[PDB]
RNA sequence: CCUCCGCAUAAGCCUGCGUCAGAUCACUGAACUGACAAUUAACAGCCCAAUAUCUACAAUCAACCAACAAGUCAUUA
RNA sequence: GCUAAACCUAGCCCCAAACCCACUCCACCUUACUACCACAACCUUAGCCAAACCAUUUACCCAAAUAAAGUAUAGGCGAUA
């Protein structure tokens, strides 16, 4: 006779109580005999890096001056990664309004391994 | 079709207004049903030397059974519209 | 508070800002216009005057519809208009007698047509006024033609209309392939009804569904800004060059 | 850590930096805990939200960098797929989209959802909306009735 | 006598929309917005197939399909 | 001196006499307030590739006998 | 002398004007707020009440304020409309 409190795996009867759970990512399947297979690459692993030799601190020294405030957007990122390659380019014959390709630019996401839309990787 | 008129008037409502109605103008009284109007004939023009009701390029009356049923179905004959009449008499005044 | 805007203007206020606005001129002109299909159940009054013969005098009169129920089953076949009537009756034809509710349904029949512009059979449920309509009009063909949206009062209706339509505006060659001449004769048989072939695209179409059509069309994969960006770069440098 | 100081650092480097941030969180935290079970205070308590605000920081750096290479590509401004959509109450909702092995029209439970509303439900919509009216008239009315008295005592 | 009583069978699907016999046009369905509503037409699926195999959802051959099929009946 | 009660599971409930500090039929305290702890899976829940195909003979110590209301439990390619 | 008493401002009401919100990440129609597998919507309002009972009947928003006019008209020609 409780309607107010959140609904949880610790409220029901028994069948209840297996069903539902907390918020945990599942990593494998059910088969025959309620045994459990776990898919190794259903697992999620941490890429962790090599930290050796490393000069960045988790804090910053207040010796450090100060600098406006500019996020990142498509424009400049064009301007500072593809424009130079292009107008260099535009100088000579090489350009081409066609395979502009070269550059970076990919006409479709299906073959990649990292699928920008949509995303396919965590984080 | 059912055809029925409204027991009680119903208050006018000029010209650009649509009538207000009532619960009493719900009731109705029924005038005719259209199903038990005596026959009437359909006028067709054969196309075919049809059994017992002409030969081609004659103008015939014929019931509505006959005439949706066997003529109009099979192409034995066609309406007997002004713009197919006046080609039956052409093709007659070819002779 | 008030409103700003009656509330029953607000079907068609809201025809004007979203996906109905940019929908074609002249659908909205068709979905707007307001027209009386024609009487199926009441024996109009002939005249705008008549006089009474209780006092003698001159008075207007009013052509007043009897309210007309369609069931859905209508949709999937052509009635002449006809559909339930649901009144109530007195029950003796004396008014103080006991009130009881009626419900007059059209007899119905199962019915086989053929559509010379669309070169198929048909098997549909009818009433003895669509029959007749088809007989006045002198066929099938010119029945659906000739009758507007009110009187059909038909989706199916429509639907074939649709058809008819768009066969005409496209001159389709699949009418008859094989037989060209045949084609011509049935083309030029029903050249009054032929209109262009963008406006027979919205013909007989509900505004749900034409806004589903017209989602269809406006919905585009969205262009990369890469492109956007090397053309104007390019551009740019084209005027840089003409210097 | 500032925005902008992370911006100039390299991608690899942000990924090196971030888990060098990791780890001093869950010092502080565990920091956080034995103070409060000493009943103690903390050292310096404030470093924790240095260091959040720091991993913020960071987190929206790299963000921006997908963001604007997704636009790039696809133009596509959101990362997951979904529609707007309406609901049964009728309300105008931005569905997101979730992943599937079987196509959608083979999906029994997707079905059961019911993504349309019945018609019973547009009083509800008025009422509603004129709900949402009445609450807002009485706030501009309550504004104005402020800067009266506002007026009077000076 | 036949076995089966109509009512546990699975139910003969529903008629399909008169649109959709008009040869002219081709009729406007709800597969455009990934969703059933009642006011489109139903759109009709192309048979779907997994391009991948997957052990747990694997349907077998037809009994002829299968490689020692034989006309001739061994008993067992 | 009493015990037809107890211990456990289920069903229901949701931290509801553990520790520490203040605080208030009965302690100036506790089944009050605040802060801190805790209940670790082997028990139990959560299952199963497909298409055909198989499945006449109860239970009762199942033996003898005895019935009637005619019965909870199987596969093979 | 206790128990008390006293307070002005949160806000709200009716207008006018003007056509409104639908919203970081995650989840949510299965037992909602739960990552992850082969049916479908449209269908006369009734009644209290008035008639000093009650049985035909009894105002209810339809798109310009005023006036025409409680007029023509309707009605167990009555209540009333
Ligand atoms: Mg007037
Ligand atoms: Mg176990
Ligand atoms: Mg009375
Ligand atoms: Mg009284």
């Amino acid at each position: 006779a409780d309607r107010m409190s959140k609904w949880t795996s610790k409220r029901g009867p028994r069948s209840f109580r297996g069903r539902k759970g907390r918020g945990a990512k599942g990593i494998g399947f059910l088969t025959s005999g309620w045994r459990f297979v776990q898919i190794k690459e259903m697992v999620p692993e941490f890429v962790v890096p090599d930290l050796t030799g490393f000069k960045l601190k988790p804090y910053v020294s207040y010796l450090a001056p100060e600098s406006e405030e500019t996020p990142l957007t498509a424009a400049q990122l064009f301007s500072e990664a593809v424009a130079p390659a292009i107008e260099k380019d535009f100088k000579d014959g090489t350009f081409d309004p066609d395979n502009l390709e070269k550059y970076g630019f990919e006409p479709t996401q299906e073959g990649k391994l990292f699928q920008l839309y949509p995303r396919n990787f965590l984080r | 079709t059912v055809i029925v008129e409204r027991w009680w008037k119903v208050p006018l409502a000029g010209e650009g207004r649509k009538p207000r109605l009532h619960r009493r103008h719900r009731v109705y009284k029924l005038v005719e049903d259209t199903k038990h109007r005596p026959k009437e004939n359909l006028e067709l023009i054969l196309t075919q030397s049809v059994e017992n009701v002409g030969v081609r390029g004659d103008l015939v009356s014929v019931k509505k059974s006959l005439g949706r049923n066997r003529l109009l179905p099979q192409g034995l004959a066609v309406y007997a519209s002004p713009e197919n009449k006046k080609l039956f008499e052409e093709e007659k005044l070819l002779r | 508070p008030l409103h700003k805007y009656p509330v029953w203007l607000w079907k068609r206020l809201q025809l004007r800002e979203g996906i109905c606005s940019r929908l074609p001129g002249h659908y909205l002109r068709s979905l707007e216009e307001e027209r009386t299909p024609t009487p199926v159940h009441y024996r109009p009054h002939g005249a705008k005057f008549k006089i009474n013969p209780k006092n003698g005098q001159r008075e207007r009169v009013e052509d007043v519809p009897i309210p007309i129920y369609f069931p859905p089953e209508s949709q999937r076949g052509l009635w002449g208009g006809e559909g339930w009537i649901l009144g109530q009756i007195y029950a003796n034809n004396d008014k103080l007698s006991k009130r009881l509710k009626k419900v007059w349904k059209p007899q119905l029949f199962e019915r086989e047509f053929y559509s010379e512009i669309l070169d198929k059979k048909f098997t549909v449920t009818v009433t003895m006024r669509t029959l007749d309509l088809i007989d006045e009009a002198y066929g099938l063909d010119f029945y659906i033609l000739k009758t507007p949206k009110e009187d059909l009062c038909s989706k199916f209706g429509m639907d074939l209309k649709r058809g008819m339509l768009l066969r005409l505006a496209r001159q389709d060659p699949q009418l008859h392939p094989e037989d060209p001449e045949r084609r011509a004769a049935i083309y030029d048989k029903y050249k009054e009804f032929a209109i262009p072939e963008e406006e027979a695209e919205w013909v007989g179409l509900t505004l749900e569904e034409a806004i589903e059509k017209q989602r269809l069309l406006e919905e585009k994969d969205p262009v990369p800004l890469f492109k956007i960006y090397v053309a104007e770069l390019i551009q740019q440098l084209q005027q840089q060059a003409l210097s | 850590w500032t925005c902008q100081q992370l911006r100039n650092k390299s991608n690899e480097d942000l990924h090196k930096l971030w888990y060098v941030l990791l780890k001093e969180r869950n010092m502080l935290l565990t920091l956080e805990q034995e103070a409060k079970r000493q009943r103690l205070p903390m050292p310096s308590p404030e470093r924790l939200d240095k260091v959040v605000d720091s991993m913020d920081a960071l987190d929206k750096v790299v963000q921006e960098r997908e963001d604007a290479l997704r636009l790039l590509q696809t133009g596509q401004e959101r990362a997951r797929p979904g529609a707007w959509r309406r609901d049964i109450f009728g309300r105008i909702i931005w569905h997101k989209f979730k992943q599937w092995v079987i196509p959608w029209h083979l999906n029994k439970r997707y079905n059961r959802k019911r993504f349309f509303a019945l018609p019973y439900v547009d009083h509800f919509l008025r009422l509603e909306r004129e709900k949402r009216a009445r609450i807002k008239a009485r706030k501009e009315n309550l504004e104005r009735k402020k800067a009266k008295i506002l007026l009077k005592k000076f | 006598y036949e076995w089966g009583v109509r009512s546990t069978r699975k139910s003969e699907p529903p008629p399909l929309d008169r649109v959709y016999e008009i040869p002219g046009l081709e009729p406007i369905t709800f597969a455009g917005k990934m969703h059933f509503v009642p006011w489109l037409a139903r759109p009709i699926f192309p048979p779907w197939d997994r391009g991948y195999k997957d052990p747990r959802f694997y349907r077998s051959p037809p009994l002829h399909e299968h490689p020692l099929y034989k006309d001739q009946a061994c008993y067992i």
